[PDB]
């Protein structure tokens, strides 16, 4: 769940 | 007088609040594009999705945010997104920012499939808050403060959030006492918005449903942050 949010948070 | 340990916070924060920014190629569309209910909506969608990216970046840079439970970061992000947007848009209308085309942008908002029940309160909020003559720092602090709200739904360590929010509130208050010695109730007026903003989440969830049933096009990002199947 929340692929995009997590991703942005890790970039 | 503001402390050193505080003046450093406000600066790092004030720093982030001006670092990122919405692309001119996008913001120009408030002006150029045609003015139809479809084009208006599409542009408004574009704005939201990009802002969401700016929010994450900003929020991340918030002191201590990253030490938080990852499940709590999502909850905070998904919880303050809309409220942050209202503030940014308020600022736009209020500061009459050039890259805002306020009048035109209000045009597109007024005609994007938004129910009247929602448009009115939306702008009333805009008018009353504008009349607070907020300094960019006030907007910035209320934002960070909006983002770091402990009492957000689905939050595990609400105590951990408070610990992050308290420091900002005071910085905001300290400033209120400094630049607004004449009027003591300013700070409390600022906090009032926090409540006004909350009100809008109920409304927003409604509009999402409305648009949704009308096969309205959102984005993978917006759908995520706002839980839309
Ligand atoms: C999905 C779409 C259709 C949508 O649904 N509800 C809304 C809505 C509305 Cl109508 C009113 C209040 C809150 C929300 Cl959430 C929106 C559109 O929501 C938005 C969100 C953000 C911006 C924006 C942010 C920053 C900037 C900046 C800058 O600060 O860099 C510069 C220039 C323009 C800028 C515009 C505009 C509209």
């Amino acid at each position: 769940d929340h692929q995009l949010l997590r991703y942005l948070l890790d970039k | 007088e503001l402390t050193p340990d505080q003046q450093t916070l406000l600066h790092f924060i004030m720093d982030s609040y001006n670092k990122q920014r919405m692309p001119q190629e996008i913001t120009n569309k408030i002006l150029k594009e045609e003015f139809s209910a479809e084009e208006n909506f599409l542009i408004l969608t574009e704005m939201a999705t990009n802002h969401v990216q700016v929010l994450v970046e900003f929020t991340k840079k918030l002191p201590g945010f990253q030490t938080l439970d990852h499940e709590d970061q999502i909850a905070l992000l998904k919880g303050s997104a809309v409220e942050a947007m209202f503030l940014r848009s308020a600022e736009i209308f209020n500061k009459k920012l050039p890259s805002g085309h306020s009048d035109l942008l209000e045009e597109r908002i007024r005609n994007s499939g938004i129910s009247d029940e929602y448009i009115t309160p939306m702008f009333s909020f805009y008018k009353s808050i504008g009349e607070l003559k907020m300094t960019q720092e006030e907007y910035a602090l209320l934002t960070a403060i909006v983002i770091l709200s402990p009492d957000r739904q689905y939050i595990k360590d609400r105590e951990a959030v408070e610990k992050l929010q308290e420091p900002l509130l005071d910085v905001l208050q300290k400033l209120c006492k400094i630049h607004q010695p004449e009027n003591p109730q300013h700070f409390a007026c600022l906090l009032g918005r926090l409540t006004e903003l909350r009100t809008f989440n109920h409304h927003h969830a409604e509009m999402l449903m409305s648009w949704r049933v009308n096969d309205h096009k959102f984005t993978p990002l917006l759908c995520e942050i706002w839980d839309v199947q």
